[PDB]
RNA sequence: AAAUUGAAGAGUUUGAUCAUGGCUCAGAUUGAACGCUGGCGGCAGGCCUAACACAUGCAAGUCGAACGGUAACAGGAAGAAGCUUGCUUCUUUGCUGACGAGUGGCGGACGGGUGAGUAAUGUCUGGGAAACUGCCUGAUGGAGGGGGAUAACUACUGGAAACGGUAGCUAAUACCGCAUAACGUCGCAAGACCAAAGAGGGGGACCUUCGGGCCUCUUGCCAUCGGAUGUGCCCAGAUGGGAUUAGCUAGUAGGUGGGGUAACGGCUCACCUAGGCGACGAUCCCUAGCUGGUCUGAGAGGAUGACCAGCCACACUGGAACUGAGACACGGUCCAGACUCCUACGGGAGGCAGCAGUGGGGAAUAUUGCACAAUGGGCGCAAGCCUGAUGCAGCCAUGCCGCGUGUAUGAAGAAGGCCUUCGGGUUGUAAAGUACUUUCAGCGGGGAGGAAGGGAGUAAAGUUAAUACCUUUGCUCAUUGACGUUACCCGCAGAAGAAGCACCGGCUAACUCCGUGCCAGCAGCCGCGGUAAUACGGAGGGUGCAAGCGUUAAUCGGAAUUACUGGGCGUAAAGCGCACGCAGGCGGUUUGUUAAGUCAGAUGUGAAAUCCCCGGGCUCAACCUGGGAACUGCAUCUGAUACUGGCAA
RNA sequence: GCCCGGAUAGCUCAGUCGGUAGAGCAGGGGAUUGAAAAUCCCCGUGUCCUUGGUUCGAUUCCGAGUCCGGGCACCA
């Protein structure tokens, strides 16, 4: 089963978490398909915070991969028409 | 051993004894179509064949043979009917 | 971390006025300078082409305050950077915030200097800064904090950059102790005496 | 192998297990290593004052 | 290593004194099996007291050996000493950290030799309260020759500097109390009331900072290297920063553990033995004599001047004079350790029998402070008390 | 608009010289070790050796919405008995929630670890045909009716336990016929065939025989064909050293008859042919995980494969197969072994190269820690379990990076050391001081940010017979942080708590006095000492780095000292003693044609990471990160035909 | 934790059952040379592993230790 999850990276007490397509029994920093874009939970407002390519969401959840917790959330945070 | 899911070694051997009795049928229902063949001709041959068709099938839907075992069962044991007798 | 030993002998041994012991007296007249870097002052130096590079890198070490293994690092970053390396080497030591602090006024030598950004004083952008080391950006506004402002030890010192010749580059407002870094340092506009070249020889090999 | 026992004097005798570094002397031949003074039964030289990491001798 | 023990009743500190194969180690047997019959504590049994190759080819025992036996008022820690001349050094130890021995002279053969050496030991180190004990009895069927040897035991104690009179002398063969006799039995359980009646309550120090003596260094299978002792002074808590101070150096180091007789423990206070577990040391590198002491309060020494009382003949002792260069041997806490003599100036000879002050260079450094006790030795015997004055090193 | 801007020498053979040629040195780097010495933080990392043996504990379970359970637990409801009539005793009730013991459908095969083995059954790069696929997800079609058991649980024995019995009772999504089902197997076809399982939250209407018949909604089960993810198979080239290993090979090499495999095939038989391999190095021997990368280098190269990521292999040693979609299975079964264990001596165990830890090995690498809060994964409608995978912090100057240890004034140019041209200089603005600040730890008050949610009862809008349950978007709630006395922001005091250790004859930045006398010792190379040592030991004086510094080992560099770029062979090392000559390398000159080489464009692809530019967040850097080129690749169709080869005359 | 062996001038060894220890080989130390080797003339150059005891007197006999050698055990 393919998955759309966070791979955290980054530093100690300074994640940045890379939002990306992977397999479900690889691991969090491991293999992946294809990188989609990326979360940062410590940039407050400033011109960056968070990017998410949508258009490749549509290629495989429209296919069928599952959509994780915080990746689910951040696709209601980037909004639709907000 | 130190896990509570040793249930899958009794289990497993539970599992056996029955894949086991219908397998050794099911070849046994085989050797009696190669038992027909070599002296005798398109007909006691034919009645064993007609007999182990619906079980290696069956067998094989279950997931004990794959479709592939049975499907060459049909195959090459037709092709010895058909050309010697 | 810093060197803290007698600062006048490491002018002796150069030769030449370091800003070290610069202070609130203009000229010292009070160290035997040139003719007594130590025991062995009155011996002529027969000096080779390795001792004038190293001569030449300990004296902009020493005038600014640096230490070899931070130092090399500058001409690292200085030798990736465009344009040209020695120009590099110094407009790196210049943009420092211990020394655009010594070059506002706020600071009589370069280690009050280091030590008022140290303090918890020294402030940029509306924001404080500890680090002597800290690459002070073109367009920026360094100042000193409401708490430690107009204490003893730096309007003292403000009257002391009067006599200075006031880099072009930076201004300061002197009324609030406010400043102002504008532009990056050009080589015509400082020094006009420590050559950059030699420092350039002895790390390419 | 031989080990050459640097320094004024010391305290290794018939046994007595010893560190060994490298480091020819270029004068006995043969002799192509250097015993760590300070290191194990081999102490260090008595009464040194400069270089004495070299000779395993602590402050005065 | 698996039950808390329970800090329940007050610890003292045991053991049995007395003359070589004079049921000394056969005493500490029977209180066992009496004591875990009657009021149901854990058996035990006298094989376990001494094994080895050592004590059972020979029979003798050499190990100071521990026993843990509980009554109803207080908890007590056996420590059975060796006995014989060639192991007064382990002994000492032993017995150091003994609060109140109970010394054993036998009905049949009375004191002997070994018994007044080792009651002479036993008031320089430091041995407060003694009990004695007949081990033998039955053996010799008669009332006037028992009572002989009780006479002879008051007249030791006295004449060595004791009570004598005032201590409670008890009758009991340890063989017969053994198997299951009910009068020897009753016999053995009085003397666990006069442990209770003539030993007080011990004084402790739970307040100046931590000090412990190793007096036997082990390697735990699994754990690491556990030293064992009798905590002097404070307390340990587990996850602390110790200094393990005295022979070769000194190292740092953290505890993991503190027990008692194979049972946890939180807080191991003061005036009791127990198994401190150390991280991140060898079994060879640490030592018999040093000390597990709290960072900064204890330093090694190599040299000291100390008030020495040499001893006469009379209490026991040197008979003859000495001039500097003699080395004898200097029992601090636990281990002994050999060491030149420097006399004053103005002091020509050393007379026994006398107080004088001296300067003392050690081959090993061991860690000591100003009022420290210590008791010299050489040639199988005792030579002088006293004190240390001032550090030099 | 930026991605390569790229290359140093010196000493040392001689009386001196030029050459040859080794030796050594300056530079980088490192999983580092030692020695002296040590103060803090950011991010990193931290058994390279004995794939040695390992106590101890904890690392995979989970659904009651699969059923049996109306129970080992703990608690509501119809009713009961004591008596302080609601306080107590207490039988029934799926009936209170649940979940202990159970049988199934799934998980354990992933996640982790470690390189023993493997020089090609591996890996890498690029292609292919003969495959299979659980979970997820596309679309279709079901989802007819029966049976037989069996655990648990009594009972009864066996046995010390480990485990099995012996008579039963008893569900089911467990189990098995049956009728059917072609676009799904079988030959050309008429034919012959094979599949299943119900749960849970609600219900108006009418059957009530109350077990509720029956409608809804979700999840789940059906053969098919899918997509995705894979996983096996195959070929080509590449992927170490040795010829003082030159011959190797009989299922060996093919073909067919049979046989097996998910499937191609000596994978395995029976025969038939008697080959196949090898100087483009077979076979044998030694060594070795492989790659992305790392390191050094101007680049070619040389070295390398710690750390992050992919692939392979292995699991106490040696076998073996089972169960499944997937293993010949790391905490599965089974034998045999060795070595620890528990035994009532009949028989039982056991497998850290998962996390800590011990001994031992070693020059040398860490706490029997802390939490599921996040981020994944396992389970499940989800309320949450378990997760030593992640997160953290113990320890560790082991790294890369930051700030520390004060800051102005100071003449008597103090003393003491130290050289004395006993006049004086020198250490020296150094100290003592005389002014001011207080970073940093150390006390104390405030206090971000890792946190998205999860959950309740809700409105509407979907769903439908329905304003019920369910679902979605607005929508009101209360809360969740191991790290944690956080990061950070203000107040306390007073320089207060905080500097070495190399070196000093030349190379190579930097001098003297004593002591010693080819002795004692230094030594990276040359070389220092024989009574005036700049090299030894001491002292001062300096110089160079400094929280590190030296030494050490290890790789590249300099070394154009294995030279492809880029060397040589008269006399320095080096032309076989001289011929003939097969394989091999190279080949005059002119047209024609193929295009193998070569060249040009084409599409694929070189996993992501680092490496390199334009940016951005750590107070700054180090670190972190966004994009860009780069990834000098290797294959694939189309042309250009000069050159080289092929074939022409 | 305890049993055993080992130590003699600068190095390699003799000598003892209480009668006070020697040999070679180094080194000395003036001759000699810039300083050695050699030639010449004269020297043991010693805590008998350390320390105490039995005694008139201990290398020598008996304790106690030193560091090192090899041996057997204990698991809070
Ligand atoms: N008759 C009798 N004999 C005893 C008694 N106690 C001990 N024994 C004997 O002595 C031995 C016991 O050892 P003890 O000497 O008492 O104790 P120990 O600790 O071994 O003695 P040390 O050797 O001095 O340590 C046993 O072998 C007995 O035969 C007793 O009470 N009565
Ligand atoms: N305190 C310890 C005493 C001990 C020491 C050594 C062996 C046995 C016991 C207990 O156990
Ligand atoms: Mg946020
Ligand atoms: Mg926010
Ligand atoms: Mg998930
Ligand atoms: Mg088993
Ligand atoms: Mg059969
Ligand atoms: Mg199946
Ligand atoms: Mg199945
Ligand atoms: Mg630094
Ligand atoms: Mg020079
Ligand atoms: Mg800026
Ligand atoms: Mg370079
Ligand atoms: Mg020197
Ligand atoms: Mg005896
Ligand atoms: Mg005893
Ligand atoms: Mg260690
Ligand atoms: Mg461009
Ligand atoms: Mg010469
Ligand atoms: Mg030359
Ligand atoms: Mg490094
Ligand atoms: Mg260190
Ligand atoms: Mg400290
Ligand atoms: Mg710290
Ligand atoms: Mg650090
Ligand atoms: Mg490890
Ligand atoms: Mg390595
Ligand atoms: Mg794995
Ligand atoms: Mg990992
Ligand atoms: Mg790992
Ligand atoms: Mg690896
Ligand atoms: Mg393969
Ligand atoms: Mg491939
Ligand atoms: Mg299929
Ligand atoms: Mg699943
Ligand atoms: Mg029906
Ligand atoms: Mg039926
Ligand atoms: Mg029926
Ligand atoms: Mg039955
Ligand atoms: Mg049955
Ligand atoms: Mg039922
Ligand atoms: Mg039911
Ligand atoms: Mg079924
Ligand atoms: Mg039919
Ligand atoms: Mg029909
Ligand atoms: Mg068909
Ligand atoms: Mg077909
Ligand atoms: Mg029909
Ligand atoms: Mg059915
Ligand atoms: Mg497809
Ligand atoms: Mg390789
Ligand atoms: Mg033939
Ligand atoms: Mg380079
Ligand atoms: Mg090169
Ligand atoms: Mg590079
Ligand atoms: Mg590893
Ligand atoms: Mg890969
Ligand atoms: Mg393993
Ligand atoms: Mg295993
Ligand atoms: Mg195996
Ligand atoms: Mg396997
Ligand atoms: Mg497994
Ligand atoms: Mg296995
Ligand atoms: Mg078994
Ligand atoms: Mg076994
Ligand atoms: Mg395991
Ligand atoms: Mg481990
Ligand atoms: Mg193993
Ligand atoms: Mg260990
Ligand atoms: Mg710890
Ligand atoms: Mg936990
Ligand atoms: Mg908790
Ligand atoms: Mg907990
Ligand atoms: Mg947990
Ligand atoms: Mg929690
Ligand atoms: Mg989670
Ligand atoms: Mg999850
Ligand atoms: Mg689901
Ligand atoms: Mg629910
Ligand atoms: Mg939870
Ligand atoms: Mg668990
Ligand atoms: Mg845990
Ligand atoms: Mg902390
Ligand atoms: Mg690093
Ligand atoms: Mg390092
Ligand atoms: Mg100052
Ligand atoms: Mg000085
Ligand atoms: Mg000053
Ligand atoms: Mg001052
Ligand atoms: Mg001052
Ligand atoms: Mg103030
Ligand atoms: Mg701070
Ligand atoms: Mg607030
Ligand atoms: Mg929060
Ligand atoms: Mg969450
Ligand atoms: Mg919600
Ligand atoms: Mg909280
Ligand atoms: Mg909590
Ligand atoms: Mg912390
Ligand atoms: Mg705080
Ligand atoms: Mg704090
Ligand atoms: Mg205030
Ligand atoms: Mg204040
Ligand atoms: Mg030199
Ligand atoms: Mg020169
Ligand atoms: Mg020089
Ligand atoms: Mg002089
Ligand atoms: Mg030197
Ligand atoms: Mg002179
Ligand atoms: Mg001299
Ligand atoms: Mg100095
Ligand atoms: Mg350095
Ligand atoms: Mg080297
Ligand atoms: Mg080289
Ligand atoms: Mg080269
Ligand atoms: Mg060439
Ligand atoms: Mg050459
Ligand atoms: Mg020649
Ligand atoms: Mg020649
Ligand atoms: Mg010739
Ligand atoms: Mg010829
Ligand atoms: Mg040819
Ligand atoms: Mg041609
Ligand atoms: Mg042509
Ligand atoms: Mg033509
Ligand atoms: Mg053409
Ligand atoms: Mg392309
Ligand atoms: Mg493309
Ligand atoms: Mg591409
Ligand atoms: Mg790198
Ligand atoms: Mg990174
Ligand atoms: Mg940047
Ligand atoms: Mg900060
Ligand atoms: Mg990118
Ligand atoms: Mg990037
Ligand atoms: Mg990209
Ligand atoms: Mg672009
Ligand atoms: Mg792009
Ligand atoms: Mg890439
Ligand atoms: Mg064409
Ligand atoms: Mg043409
Ligand atoms: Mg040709
Ligand atoms: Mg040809
Ligand atoms: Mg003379
Ligand atoms: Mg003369």
């Amino acid at each position: 089963m393919v998955t759309i999850r966070l791979a955290r990276h980054g530093a100690k007490k300074r994640p940045f978490y890379q939002v990306v397509v992977a397999d479900s029994r690889n691991a969090r920093n491991g293999r992946f398909i294809e990188r989609v874009g990326f979360f940062n939970p410590i940039a407050s407002e400033k011109e960056e915070g968070t990017r998410l390519d949508l258009d490749r969401i549509a290629h495989w959840v429209g296919q069928g991969a599952t959509i994780s917790d915080r990746v689910a959330a951040l696709i209601k945070e980037v909004n639709k028409a907000a | 051993n130190i896990k509570s899911a040793k249930k899958r070694a009794i289990q497993s051997e539970k599992a056996r004894k029955h894949n086991a009795s219908r397998r050794s049928m099911m070849r046994t229902f085989i050797k009696k179509v190669y038992a027909a063949i070599e002296a005798g001709d398109k007909a006691a041959a034919q009645k064993a064949f007609n007999e182990m068709q619906p079980i290696v099938d069956r067998q094989a839907a279950k997931g004990l043979i794959h479709k592939n075992k049975a499907a060459r069962h049909k195959a090459n044991l037709t092709a010895q009917i058909n050309k010697l007798a | 971390a810093r060197y803290l030993g007698p600062k006048l002998k490491l002018s002796r041994r150069e030769g030449t006025d370091l800003f070290l012991k610069s202070g609130v007296r203009a000229i010292d007249t009070k160290c035997k300078i040139e003719q007594a870097p130590g025991q062995h002052g009155a011996r002529k130096p027969r000096l080779s082409d390795y001792g004038v590079q190293l001569r030449e890198k300990q004296k902009v070490r020493r005038i600014y305050g640096v230490l070899e293994r931070q130092f090399r690092n500058y001409y690292k970053e200085a030798a990736r950077l465009k344009g040209n390396t020695g120009e590099n080497l110094l407009a790196l030591l210049e943009g420092r915030l211990d020394n655009v602090v010594y070059r506002m006024g706020f600071g009589a030598t370069r280690a009050e200097a280091r030590q008022l950004v140290s303090h918890k004083a020294i402030m940029v952008n509306g924001r404080v800064v500890n680090i002597a080391s800290y690459q002070v950006s073109p367009n920026d506004v360094v100042s000193i904090r409401e708490k430690a402002k107009k204490q003893s030890r730096v309007k003292a010192a403000l009257e002391l950059a009067e006599q200075r010749e006031k880099p072009t580059w930076l201004e300061v407002d002197a009324g609030k102790m406010e400043g102002t870094f504008k532009r990056k340092p050009e080589r015509s506009d400082l020094s006009a005496d420590i050559n950059e070249h030699l420092i350039v020889e002895l790390y390419s090999k | 192998v031989t080990s050459y026992i640097g320094g004024e004097g010391h305290n290794l005798q018939e046994h007595s297990v010893i560190l060994i570094r490298g480091g020819r002397v270029k004068d006995l031949p043969g002799v192509r290593y250097h015993t760590v003074r300070g290191a194990l039964d081999c102490s260090g030289v008595k009464d040194r004052k400069q270089a004495r990491s070299k000779y395993g001798v602590k402050r005065p | 290593s698996k039950e808390k023990f329970e800090r329940t009743k007050p610890h003292v500190n045991v053991g049995t004194i007395g003359h070589v194969d004079h049921g000394k180690t056969t005493l500490t047997a029977a209180i066992t099996t009496v004591l875990a019959k009657t009021y149901g504590g854990a058996a035990r049994a006298f094989n376990q007291i001494d094994n080895a190759p050592e004590e059972k080819a020979r029979g003798i025992t050499i190990n100071t050996s521990h026993v843990e036996y509980d009554t109803p008022t207080r908890h007590y820690a056996h420590v059975d000493c060796p006995g014989a001349a060639d192991y007064v050094k382990n002994m000492i130890t032993g017995a150091a950290q003994m609060d109140g021995a109970i010394l054993v002279v036998a009905a049949t053969d009375g004191p002997m030799p070994q018994t007044r050496e080792h009651i002479l030991l036993g008031r320089q180190v430091g041995v407060p309260y003694i009990i004695v004990f007949l081990n033998k009895c039955d053996m010799v069927d008669d009332e006037e020759l028992l009572e002989l040897v009780e006479m002879e035991v008051r007249e030791l104690l006295s004449q060595y500097d004791f009570p004598g009179d005032d201590t409670p002398i008890v009758r009991g063969s340890a063989l017969k109390a053994l198997e299951g006799d009910a009068e020897w039995e009753a016999k053995i359980l009085e003397l666990a009331g006069f442990l209770d009646s003539y030993i007080p309550e011990p004084e402790r120090a739970i307040d100046k900072p931590f000090l412990l003596p190793i007096e036997d260094v082990f390697s735990i299978s699994g754990r690491g290297t556990v030293v064992t002792g009798r905590v002097e002074r404070g307390i340990i808590k587990v996850g602390e920063e110790v200094e393990i101070v005295g022979i070769k150096e000194t190292q740092k180091s953290t505890c993991t553990g503190v027990e008692m007789f194979r049972k946890l423990l939180d807080e191991g206070r003061a005036g009791e033995n127990v198994g401190v577990l150390l991280r991140g040391i060898k079994r060879e590198e640490i030592e018999r004599g040093q000390v597990l002491a709290k960072p900064g309060t204890i330093k090694p020494h190599t040299k000291f001047e100390s008030e020495v009382y040499i001893l006469s003949k009379d209490e026991g002792g040197r008979h003859t004079p000495f001039f500097k260069g003699y080395r004898p041997q200097f029992y601090f806490r636990t281990t002994d350790v050999t060491g030149t003599i420097e006399l004053p100036e103005g002091v020509e000879m050393v007379m026994p029998g006398d107080n004088i002050k001296m300067v003392v260079t050690l081959i090993h450094p061991i860690a000591m402070d100003d009022g420290l006790r210590f008791a010299i030795r050489e040639g199988g015997r005792t030579v002088g008390a006293g004190v240390v004055a001032k550090v030099l090193s």
